[PDB]
RNA sequence: GCUAAACCUAGCCCCAAACCCACUCCACCUUACUACCAGCAACCUUAGCCAAACCAUUUACAUAAAGUAUAGGCGAUA
RNA sequence: GCUACCUAAGAACAGCUAAGAGCACACCCGUCUAUGUAGCAAAAUAGUGGGAAGAUUUAUAGGUAGAGGCGACAAACCUA
RNA sequence: CCUCCGCAUAAGCCUGCGUCAGAUCACACUGACAAUUAACAGCCCAAUAUCUACAAUCAACCAACAAGUCAUUAUUACCCUCACUGUCAACCCAACACAGGCAUGCUCAUAAGGAAAGGUUAAAAAAAGUAAAAGGAACUCGGCAAAUCUUACCCC
């Protein structure tokens, strides 16, 4: 969003502008996830991926501020998530598929807790904490028994 | 002169405090109101 | 119960019991003359006519045969030092006519 | 504006109210086909007759009952056109209103800027009977013009808007059946059902059990006395000009069990303060407690079935006009 | 057009009046033709106790001697019930299947 | 075309997270809360179901699992339907032959008039409180009118107090055709029941009689086209009465056509039409409760009388039934249709013609008073 | 801005369906088309145009019986209440079809090329060349969208492959496909067009509000055009 | 019957009636539930008579004759409701462990300020309410200005309240 | 001699310091202050007055270096 | 909530003569005169008029809003 | 003596000439205390399917046109009954106890509902009305206004 001179010359007049990407529509699939994602992809996108070769590394190795979107954190996330976890993606049958496909990022691969707060807002971040520790509220009547039994087990030793 | 000719479903639909819940705009009026500490804040 | 929550019967569960009532009443002279057996309450704005009757025949063992209330306006035209509406609160009248031709004069306290 | 008299009133000690408003004196007492008959109309819409969608408490006195008194009614005069030939040519009409408008009464305005200004306070009994039967020559006396009975008349010790007994305005009506325009001017059994509210386990189950009796004798004081008005008009007669003749019609109001029977004696329309100061008249009603036409069904079977109940309808019926 | 004035039931125009009520609390739903239908269930009856037989007056006799006051927490209750407890050496792990319910009130008051 | 309109119908709900497509983590939602917000995705709840069973918000099964649904499309008769034709569809529908005249015995039966206009005038003016009655009114009032009338002359005949007219009367015949189901259902309208049955009118040589003239076909308005389709049937026929009952016997269907707007009535073929299957059903049914439910050419065949309708105009029908087994013999009722009482009724005078009736024509009286009479 | 277009009944009807007026507002409210509004209250006869759709499991040509012709107040023609079998609808009206009258309804493609009268409806196809017809079809199963306004008709001007050029009632020409539907003859209530209005009321009472009293300049448009006619359009 | 509405005849016209003090805090909470609830119905038809004596003395334009003893009454109720409730506290924590028997959560509204949203109670779930959906419990970037300007207002208010402490007390020690 | 006059202390201003507020019960997004039944959702340059003596490019929004380098209808000014 | 226009669903129009007919009530408007012009009034009163089964009047609820709306253009009306 | 007005309902307002006590054009102003009772009217109606061509105009002929205001049915689901609210007033919008504005139903001289004149005098000027000799538009911008009415002809 910015302004140019009319002619580009500064006493001609000055007029509001707006300069879009040009956008598209386009599959990509994710060796890590199993799975063809359609994605609005700028050409600019297209490139990046193609300069890191893979589109899961592009993923990976793109910076949190550099990727610019909340969509591609969040596949960040995943691919993070199945590399620490070591679960599953192609089922039986392709083990050994799935631990070339793991040998290919090794590179990466963070520790399972730190990979589920990877690419979150901070709303959401507040509400998974929430959710971490809600809990029911612990009977109280349950608390005095224990306390009374350690009392009688004081009293038992002396 | 008598330009107010009132109706009660009218005003409480015009002014309401639903009706200025509704928009981004009314529930600003209502802040304000609310900051100068007006007794009546809608309607 | 007046200013309290009360809980949901949803369809075939239990009679609501009401332990330790919160609204209580008062009996008055009318001012417009009744007839024999209308006994006039004012009552708190919550109480039912059926809550009236109910409440009446528990606590004070008394055959109501019909009950009739409404609503009384308190009066707002009234203002202060500061010119700020005081207003008179708004009640509930009940007129509640006794059974079996039992009959009631209200008693003349203060001789 | 006018206070809106209901004959099948849900106000406790109506009945005097509604004498005082009329000015009456209330009175104890009266002044095998057919059997057959009887049972099989109870019958037909308690088992016989297949409904189709389901029957309900709130629905059971529009649904079950009133069709079975219509069918009481016109069976029975069928059976009683050999009997009396009056029925024949009599008319006989289905829920048609019963309309009539007195004044009975002063009242100064208590408030407002009418204050202090003399009101002569109106009634109006509006009505629909479940059926009755007009007759175009009057019926007989009952009882003698200007009889004493020195019973007397209730005191209204306070408003009647104390009463549960409410004002309205709209068009003031004085009408029987039917129009001016028609010979069948009189009549003579006018049939009642009470309405759902006034069921006796709903009294029963209220502290008012001594009102059961009461509402029934409300009513037969009201729409009766209304359709005598009516009548009274229809052949000239005001407060001032008053009646010659006695206007007598008489009724039977009902539930689905319990019958008892009503006939009207109207005396007087000298309702207004005016005429009253001069007035030895007074209107007068007979009646019977409520007894039960039966106890009883159990499938296609009357427990118990009261030919006494029958036997009076019978005698209602089969009065003649002199 | 007073906006300090109470907003209430005898307020409005006709449809206004009849739909708002006071803090009243419905006996029953409302069908068919308006009919409204009075369950008995949703009626509150009062169970009252009988009082033929009850020495304890509305007022307590000044000769009554003072006593320091005690705010009955929690502790001081399970005390008055660890007789019990002291012998072994009364709880509900759930109260979802109990016609009383504790926590989400059930009884009224 | 597709009537509907995009606009109007319900909106297609907002497009799925994006997040609930990445395989596998949990995707954090507002469900933790129990409000919406913007930010944090949109949680999908499974399809919630009650446990007890209101009334008041009860909820009905599909069509596909009913308790008693067929297959077969039956085609269901009433009161409000009302056939595109016609005389000659209701006649395909019965099986049966319409002859233009009442049959001999009924006129015979009648071999006075100040009555009839009272009651007329009584209708049309006098028994509301309003000026002008309107026809839910009136109309079925000059009926009853006219049969306490009839009921009059129980002095001078004394079989006719062995009768009951009744007025809910419900009632249900089935059967089928060419061979498709078929069905009617019962009355708005009253009900003359009787102790002893009708006399049969027409000989059994006349019924060989019938065998001559074929039903009358009229393509492409095929039957069954206005009645009603239908599923979820039941196919058990019904008599408006339990086992037992006296009066049982079906005299003449006294219904009636109330409707203040001229779209809501009959118009007056169709009117004949729905009569005509009024008759038939009945009598149908009186055939089944004699009989067995297996069809046949009857030994005695039943006959019930049904009056028209409105205040002002009248359709007469007298109906047979003389074969159970439809698809050989057929049946044979008689009309005489809208024949009419008085023309119209002036409630107001005008300004030169009086208040009354007017063109009073008492051959259609006569004719009520016999249909009345039948069996005695 | 509240806005709910009244057009929401989803099962086709004969009944007539309550019509809300525009007044020209769009959803938003505002005017978007000057001079509508208040005129006589109208019910809308919803009008088959499919003219060959079968009855529901039936294939075959479908004969259709003629209760009643009536006026619509939505629209110029006037329209016939057609009954067929089960099912009953309203159609447009041909041109002197009447009560009782039969009609044809026919998806056959003849290489006979059977010819045709007033009322009935059938592909292009099998329709002589020079026959007029109305309520023709743009593509198949499309439903009819041409030549519908009172006494109109186009003519069937020759066919090439699988396509019949059409004549609209504006001379310019359309090219359709041989196996669309269309019907026979010209649209009933010929002489519409010489019925003369008489007054203003009438003219409100269509439901036209009045000119604007604006004086406009004409401009470079407002002269007279002669031009040849716009090319041929297809749809294949 | 409607004479418990009435005190004892004797007492109507002295000027002065004996009642001897309130139910304490400490004796209620000894008696039982049982005792208790009865102790209610007698207090509740006492404290009825009392109003309608109140209401008598208005009417006739006359003073009370003992209004002191309503308040004593007010005060016992007042007392015994504390005490079951208290009890009753008590019994949810013992089982269940919870601050209050309504529950709510602490809801963020429309204007910021969060709210001890306190639950309704009904009969279907939240997902499938239409009025509850439309009841929004959040901010949007608006009400933040809003909010500090409130924030800002408070403390001004503050401000003024503790200056105005420091004068007086400035005033105070100049006095003395 | 009437009208009137007079009267300190309410409180307030500017600092400093320190990060505030917010469930006795009940009610309150439906027409708020309403006990009780089946569908949406927020982000998107500021402008113009004005100064240039008109007006179109343009005109600000710890100390020192420094009003320096630069910008600018190379001027106002920044 | 005035007015401008519209949408929904209501309502009223006597009497006499004989159709956006005539006379003429109720309603609607406002020709001309007089009075009033800090007034009964920030546009009224008295008379006299145009209209009064229609392109009419009008109660209710809704809708369009300013770089705009609405307008039988009078650059009207959009709460003095 | 007036009645160009009354009673209602709707909307609107919201205790605003009811009892007692009190004070200071003439004495509806404050304080307390009363008051409006439901049957009238509000507050409705369990699903899924499926049906609804034939106006209204005393609705009968006629007669049209601008083409209209009052409907089910099938199957499943179902016993619990009258709760809650309005209901006063001399009243609303017009800053006012303001000649204005204000929907509908009755009443069309009123059975409702009011009081044009504080007291005197009877000057001018002014306003509203009635009176008029003879003449009769001579008035005046013009028969404006007035009282009796009705002729002919232009312009747009
Ligand atoms: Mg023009
Ligand atoms: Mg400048
Ligand atoms: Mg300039
Ligand atoms: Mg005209
Ligand atoms: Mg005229
Ligand atoms: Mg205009
Ligand atoms: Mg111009
Ligand atoms: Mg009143
Ligand atoms: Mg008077
Ligand atoms: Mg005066
Ligand atoms: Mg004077
Ligand atoms: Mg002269
Ligand atoms: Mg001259
Ligand atoms: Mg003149």
């Amino acid at each position: 969003l910015g302004q140019i001179y009319a002619n580009n010359d500064k006493l001609s007049k000055r007029l509001k502008k707006v300069w879009k990407p040009q956008l598209f529509e386009r599959e990509f699939y994710s060796e890590i996830l199993d799975k063809k994602f359609t994605v609005t992809v700028t050409m600019r996108t297209l490139d990046l991926i193609d300069e890191a070769y893979g589109l899961d590394f592009y993923i990976l190795k793109a910076s949190g501020e550099d990727l610019c979107s909340k969509f591609g954190m969040d596949l960040k996330r995943g691919m993070l998530l199945r590399l620490a976890r070591q679960d599953p993606q192609l089922h039986p049958e392709d083990p050994e598929r799935r631990a070339a496909i793991y040998d290919k990022y090794k590179e990466f691969a963070i520790p399972e807790e730190e990979a589920e707060w990877v690419g979150l807002t901070l709303e959401e971040a507040i509400e998974k904490q929430r959710l971490l520790e809600e809990k029911d509220p612990v009977p109280l009547f349950k608390i005095y028994v224990a306390e009374l039994i350690q009392q009688l087990q004081q009293q038992a030793l002396s | 002169g008598n330009e107010y000719q009132p109706s009660n479903i009218k005003r409480k639909n015009k002014h309401g405090w639903v009706r200025r819940l509704s928009t981004p705009a009314g529930v600003q009026v209502i802040l304000r109101r609310m900051l100068k500490g007006r007794k009546s804040l809608s309607h | 119960a007046r200013n309290v929550v009360y809980p949901l019967y949803r369809l075939g569960g239990p009679q609501l019991r009401v332990f330790r009532t919160n609204f209580f009443i008062q009996l008055v002279r009318p001012g417009v003359a009744q007839p024999e057996d209308t006994v006039q309450f004012r009552i708190p704005m919550e109480m039912t006519r059926v809550d009236l009757r109910n409440y009446l025949e528990g606590i004070y063992n008394v055959p109501v045969a019909a009950v009739r209330t409404r609503v009384q306006h308190g009066s707002n035209k009234r203002r202060d030092h500061r010119n700020v509406r005081i207003k008179k609160p708004d009640y509930k009248v009940a007129y509640v006519q006794l059974a079996h031709g039992q009959t009631f004069t209200f008693p003349d306290l203060f001789p | 504006m006018k206070y809106m008299v209901y004959p099948q009133t849900f106000a406790l000690n109506a009945d005097r109210w509604y004498q005082y408003f009329t000015k009456t004196v209330f009175l104890s007492g009266l002044p095998a086909a057919l059997r057959a008959v009887a049972c099989d109309c109870l019958l037909q819409e308690h088992f016989y007759l297949r409904r189709r969608r389901r029957v309900h408490r709130y629905e059971e006195s529009e649904v079950i009952s009133l069709p079975f008194l219509d069918q009481l009614v016109s069976t029975l005069v069928g059976l009683l056109s050999p009997h009396n030939p009056a029925l024949a040519a009599a008319a006989l009409d289905y829920r048609c209103p019963v309309h009539f408008y007195w004044v009975r009464g002063e009242e100064i305005i208590p408030r407002g800027h009418r204050r202090g200004r003399i009101d002569d306070l109106r009634y109006q009994i509006d009505d629909k009977p479940n059926n009755q039967i007009r007759i175009s020559k009057q019926l007989a006396e009952f009882v003698p013009l200007d009889y004493s009975v020195p019973i007397e008349i209730p005191t209204i010790k306070c408003k009647p808007d104390k009463l549960p007994l409410f004002k309205r305005q709209y068009e003031n009506h004085i009408f029987v059946g039917s129009k001016t325009a028609d010979p069948c001017c009189y009549g003579h059994t006018q049939f009642h059902l009470l309405p759902d509210k006034l069921r006796r386990e709903r009294l029963l189950r209220q502290n008012c059990a001594d009102q059961i009796e009461v509402v029934f004798r409300a009513n037969a004081i009201a729409s009766l006395f209304a359709w005598t008005g009516a009548q009274a008009m229809y052949q000239g007669f005001w407060s001032e000009a008053d009646v010659t003749r006695p206007f007598v019609s008489q009724a039977v109001i009902t539930d689905g069990k319990y019958f008892s029977f009503f006939c009207y004696q109207l005396n007087t329309l000298a309702l207004t303060t005016q005429a009253d100061q001069n007035n030895p008249r007074k209107n007068i009603c007979w009646g019977t407690q409520s007894k039960p036409l039966y106890e009883t069904i159990e499938d296609n079977d009357v427990k118990g079935f009261n030919d006494d109940v029958l036997l009076q309808i019978v005698h209602f019926l089969l009065n003649r006009p002199k | 057009a007073d906006r300090m004035s109470k907003w209430t039931s005898k307020r409005g125009p006709r449809s206004f009046r009849g739909r708002k009520g006071r803090g009243a609390k419905g006996i029953g739903f409302l069908t068919s033709g308006w009919r409204f239908v009075q369950i008995k269930e949703m009626v509150p009856e009062f169970v009252v106790p009988d009082l033929t037989g009850f020495k304890l007056k509305p007022y307590v006799s000044y000769l009554a001697p003072e006593s320091e006051e005690t705010p009955l927490t929690a502790a001081q209750l399970f005390s008055e019930a660890v007789a019990p407890a002291i012998e072994k050496d009364g709880f509900e792990p759930t109260q979802e299947g109990k016609l009383f319910q504790l926590y989400p009130r059930n009884f009224l008051r | 075309y597709e009537w509907g309109v995009r606009s109007t119908r319900k909106s297609e709900p907002p497009p799925l997270d994006r997040v609930y497509e990445i395989p596998g983590l949990e995707p954090i939602t507002f469900a933790g809360k129990m409000h919406f917000v913007p930010w944090l995705a949109r949680p999908i709840f499974p399809p919630w179901d009650r446990g007890y069973k209101d009334p008041r918000f009860y909820r009905s099964p599909p069509l596909h699992e009913h308790p008693l649904y067929k297959d077969q499309a039956c085609y269901i008769f009433h009161h409000r339907c009302r056939l595109l034709e016609g005389v000659k569809q209701a006649l395909w529908l019965t099986k049966t032959k319409l002859i233009e005249g009442l049959p001999e015995k009924v006129l015979s039966l009648v071999d006075q008039d100040e009555c009839v206009l009272n009651v007329i005038s009584h209708a049309r003016l006098w028994q509301t409180t309003e000026e002008i009655p309107k026809r839910e009114t009136y109309c079925p009032v000059i009926v009853d009118n006219l049969i306490q009338l009839c009921k009059s002359q129980i002095l001078k005949h004394p079989s006719l107090a062995r009768r009951i007219c009744v007025q809910n009367s419900t009632f249900s015949a089935t059967w089928n055709r060419e061979s498709l189901l078929l069905q009617v259902r019962g009355s708005g309208g009253a009900r003359l029941s009787t102790k002893d049955p009708l006399p049969t009118i027409a000989s059994r040589e006349e019924i060989e009689a019938t065998k001559n003239h074929v039903l009358e076909t009229f393509y492409p308005i095929s039957p069954i086209i206005d009645l009603h389709e239908c599923n979820i049937y039941d196919v058990k026929n019904d008599t408006g009465f339990q086992e037992g009952y006296p009066y049982p016997y079906p005299h003449t269907l006294y219904l009636l056509d109330k409707a203040n707007l001229r779209p809501h009535r009959l118009q007056p073929d169709q009117l004949r039409a729905k009569m005509i299957l009024f008759a038939f059903g009945s009598a149908l049914a009186q055939a089944r409760l004699l009989y067995g439910n297996d069809a046949k050419v009857l030994e005695q065949p039943v006959v019930v009388q049904s009056v028209g309708t409105d205040g002002r105009v009248f359709h007469f029908l007298v109906f047979q039934l003389n074969t159970t087994d439809l698809d050989g013999v057929k049946n044979l009722a008689w009309v005489d249709s809208d024949q009419l009482l008085y023309q119209h009724f002036w409630c107001l005078p005008v300004i030169v013609e009086p208040v009354g009736p007017v063109g009073f024509k008492p051959e259609t009286f006569r004719k009520f008073l016999a249909l009345y009479l039948h069996g005695a | 801005a509240n806005f709910v277009s009244w057009k929401s009944r989803t099962k086709y009807t004969i009944t007539p369906v309550k019509m809300r007026k525009s007044g020209g507002r769009d959803h938003t409210g505002r005017i978007r088309v000057h001079g509508i509004g208040g005129g006589h209250k109208q019910r809308y006869r919803m009008i088959d145009f499919l003219r060959f759709r079968p009855e529901e499991t039936k294939s075959g040509p479908f004969e259709e019986k003629v209760i009643q012709v009536r006026y619509d107040p939505c629209r110029s023609a006037d329209i016939a209440l057609v009954a067929g079998g089960s099912r009953k609808r309203w159609i447009i009206a041909t041109e002197n079809m009447q009560a009782g009258d039969t009609i044809l309804n026919s998806n056959h493609i003849g290489r006979m090329a059977v010819a045709a009268r007033e009322g009935d409806a059938h592909p292009l196809g099998a329709l002589p060349v020079g026959t007029l017809i109305n309520n023709v079809e743009s593509e198949p199963g499309r439903g009819a969208q041409y030549i519908r306004a009172a006494g109109t008709c186009g003519v069937l001007l020759r066919k090439v492959n699988g396509t019949a050029i059409i004549q609209l009632p504006s001379k310019r020409q359309m090219q359709v496909l041989e196996t669309c539907v269309a019907t026979v003859g010209r649209v009933s209530n010929v002489d519409h067009n010489k019925r003369v209005i008489g007054k203003a009321g009438r003219n409100r009472w269509l439901g036209k509000r009045p000119n604007s009293g604006r004086w406009h300049r004409k401009g470079g448009w407002a002269g007279r055009k002669i031009r040849p006619l716009p090319p041929m359009k297809s749809y294949v | 019957g409607l004479e418990e509405f009435f005190d004892d005849p004797k007492n109507w016209g002295q000027e002065k009636v004996k009642s001897g003090a309130a139910w304490t805090c400490q004796q209620l909470r000894n008696k039982s539930n049982e005792d208790l609830h009865k102790l209610w119905y007698v207090l509740l038809k006492e404290r009825n008579m009392l109003l309608t004596l109140e209401q008598e003395a208005k009417r006739q334009r006359l003073p009370m004759p003992s209004p002191e003893r309503l308040d004593k009454v007010v005060d016992s109720m007042d007392a015994l409701d504390k005490v079951v409730q208290e009890r009753e506290d008590a019994l949810r924590l013992l089982q269940t462990g919870q601050e209050r028997a309504r529950p709510g959560a602490w809801r963020r509204d429309i204007f910021g300020r969060i709210i001890w949203h306190k639950f309704k109670q009904w009969v279907i779930p939240w997902h499938l309410n239409k009025r509850y959906n439309r009841k929004r419990f959040f901010a949007l970037p608006y009400v933040d200005h809003f909010l500090r300007l409130e924030r800002e207002k408070r403390a001004r208010i503050k401000a003024r309240k503790e200056n105005l402490e420091r004068k007086k007390a400035k005033i105070l020690l100049k006095k003395f």
